[PDB]
């Protein structure tokens, strides 16, 4: 268990609890080994998953129940069925929306249906998104609702677009731009002019919040998700040259802002090695005295940068 | 930003008596323990292996534990949380640590266990946790290390086990649940389990990773699961066990972090909570005291980073994967 806080009638309170719960999982259980696979199962279910929703064992129940009272219930009676389920399960997933389970449920469900409503359950997604960005569970179903409804990848990217602008913790919707990208185009690395259209609205970002460390995450991958160092274009160099100045002038506005200063690195590797290797040094030491818990890592990617520079030396 | 601010009267020394008090203590009743039945076999196994880490397992009841497991393996060969409840790849996990520790395999049917491990793969190379069909890499560590454990690999299709897996590693050089999904620690560790289990670690970008992996490491010392989260000492497990498997532990403080763990720690009670002034749990008290073998601590058996029980039980079973480093 995670979060509870340490600090007689609260002890009392879940004492009688436990008695309720206790003899509800007792009968449900009982039940179960009799074959009674009927709707007072549901019933006995509902109030034990309400609290405690990881009890994996009785989901299944509730599938058992779900599946047997389908073939010997009319059409009319099964649909009903199916809909206080998706009730129940939405209430379920209002007290707590992080439960692999309830999310599992009404995959589970919802996969059984024709013809389920798919728009529905997107509208269900963003809800749930608005509440908490980064909420990896609905994350996923919305990821299965949008194969499930054939929703396109342009789509979707214009849904991460509005998330990002219109607040932080975007590292959930960069991760997904991430993974939309290379469906768009694909191939068996970016096309330039997509890559320099996601340069624009990540340095945006990473300006307008500098400690927005999701940003500066994505950016690392842009840069080493082109045709590559020295097939640069004229607008690719001069695209990188200008994050090169921007960055610097962002470590003037905030000098113990880390993620800037391992930028401005990553770009003059980007942009040319051996002519920034001076740069390159002087900027590790400033970066190691800001981020002290990293220079383990400093140094072993200084090191890496040093031998890729002496076989750049020794190709002459 | 998202951090704790340590105390400085947080305990700053290792209490390993109250510890094994603790768990030794432990289920002597209760209401999350009995809210937590669900999970009765993976409890087990968190307090067997961290006693057994302390050198008190013989504090434990042995054979009352073999008695329960055998009770728990269901018809189809998988293994439950606890009696009645359902079997699932998570439990079956747990109860095949437990008789590795125990040397005590011959009590559940182990034919019947790779039968059931190997019917849960999907064509795609995935693993559903049971019958009811969920794909997570989390169950595909499980039924690896399952497998491994019984020298029973060759039962599975390795190579789409692989395929799958490698499939669901993302931008940032990380692994989540399933295709698409966000990186986090705890899917990384299963990730970077699976491939050291099945030979694979060279297709990882360890660099990469293990940079996303030390920036979890906050300024308090202690490690988030993945960006903009509170730090918690499970992650002492999670996230070094993975930079441990691609050979990039040192990219942590290591000073640092041991300073978070401690502080984790009850003085009264004994065990370890997510954060400091948390109630403790068993879970977290295996996770911390883990995290502290990872980092050399001398009281402490060496622990595996694959397997999360001692290196000696893995030397005895002569199951040791190779790291990076
Ligand atoms: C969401 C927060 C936490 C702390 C959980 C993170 C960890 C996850 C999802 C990984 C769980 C791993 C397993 C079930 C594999 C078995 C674990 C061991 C052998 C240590
Ligand atoms: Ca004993
Ligand atoms: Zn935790």
């Amino acid at each position: 268990m995670h979060g509870r806080l340490k600090v007689e009638a609260k002890r009392l309170e879940r004492e009688q609890k436990l008695k309720l719960y206790q003899s509800a999982t007792q009968a449900v259980f009982q039940k179960r080994q009799a074959g009674e696979l009927d709707e007072s199962v549901l019933e006995l279910t509902s109030q034990i998953l309400g609290a405690n929703p990881d009890f994996a064992t009785l989901w299944n129940c509730r599938r058992e129940v779900l599946q047997h009272l389908e073939t010997e219930k009319s059409p009319e009676e099964s649909a009903a069925l199916v809909k206080a389920e998706l009730g129940f399960l939405e209430s379920c997933l209002r007290v707590n929306p992080k439960s692999y389970g309830t999310w599992h449920h009404r995959c589970w469900l919802l996969s059984r249906l024709p013809e389920p409503n798919w728009a529905r359950e997107l509208e269900l997604c963003a809800r749930f998104l608005e509440a908490d960005e980064r909420n990896f569970h609905c994350w996923d179903y919305r990821r299965f609702v949008a194969a499930q409804a054939a929703v396109a990848p342009a789509e979707e990217l214009a849904f991460t677009d509005s998330l990002i602008t219109r607040n932080f913790s975007n590292y959930s919707s960069w991760h997904y731009r991430s993974c939309l990208l290379p469906q768009l185009h694909p191939q068996p690395r970016l096309p330039e002019n997509v890559l320099l259209k996601e340069l624009e609205l990540v340095q945006n970002a990473f300006f307008t919040d500098p400690n927005d460390q999701s940003a500066w995450f994505y950016h690392r991958w842009l840069l080493g998700a082109g045709s590559g160092r020295c097939e640069l274009s004229v607008e690719k160099s001069t695209v990188l040259q200008s994050e090169l100045e921007s960055c610097k002038e962002l470590q003037e506005l905030e000098p113990e802002n880390k993620w800037c200063l391992l930028t401005i690195i990553l770009l003059m590797r980007a942009l040319d090695p051996l002519l920034y290797e001076k740069e390159t040094l002087q900027y590790f030491s400033t970066l190691k005295a800001v981020d002290p818990m990293r220079a383990a890592y400093l140094d072993d990617l200084r090191s890496k940068f040093l031998l890729e520079n002496s076989v750049l030396k020794m190709e002459y | 930003q998202k951090d704790v601010t340590i105390k400085s009267d947080a305990p700053d020394t290792l209490l390993l008596e109250k510890h094994a008090d603790y768990i030794a203590s432990y289920g002597s009743k209760d209401y999350e323990y009995c809210m937590s039945e669900y999970l009765r076999m993976s409890g087990v196994y968190w307090g067997l292996t961290v006693m057994d880490l302390m050198g008190q397992l013989h504090r434990m009841n042995k054979e009352e534990i073999l008695v329960f497991i055998k009770s728990c393996q269901h018809e189809c060969g998988g293994v439950s949380a606890s009696i009645g409840h359902d079997p699932h790849l998570l439990y079956t996990l747990s109860a095949v640590q437990i008789l590795t520790l125990y040397d005590s395999i011959h009590v559940i049917n182990v034919d019947k266990v790779v039968a059931y491990v190997q019917s849960l793969q999907k064509e795609d190379g995935s693993f559903a946790g049971d019958i009811w069909g969920e794909i997570d890499t989390r169950f595909s560590f499980c039924a690896v290390a399952t497998l491994a454990l019984l020298g029973k690999l060759d039962a599975i299709n390795v190579e789409k086990a692989i395929e799958f897996v490698l499939s669901c590693m993302n931008f940032d050089g990380g692994f989540g649940c399933r295709p698409g999904s966000e990186s986090h620690a705890g899917q990384i560790y299963c990730c970077t389990g699976f491939l050291a289990i099945t030979s694979q670690l060279h297709q990882v970008n360890s660099d990469l990773l293990g940079w996303w992996l030390c920036e979890r490491q906050l300024p308090s010392g202690g490690l988030n699961g993945r960006p903009e989260k509170l730090p918690d000492v499970c992650y002492s497990w999670w996230v070094l066990a993975s930079l441990k498997i691609i050979g990039r532990l040192h990219w942590i403080d290591r000073e640092k972090l041991r300073s978070f763990i401690l502080a984790c720690q009850d003085e009264e009670t004994g065990g370890f909570a997510d954060r400091p002034g948390d109630m403790v749990d068993p879970f977290h008290t295996l996770f911390g005291i883990a995290g502290l073998s990872l980092l050399g601590e001398e009281q402490i058996k060496p622990v595996s980073p694959v397997f999360c029980m001692p290196e000696e039980v893995l030397q005895r079973v002569n199951v040791q994967p190779e790291l990076v480093s």
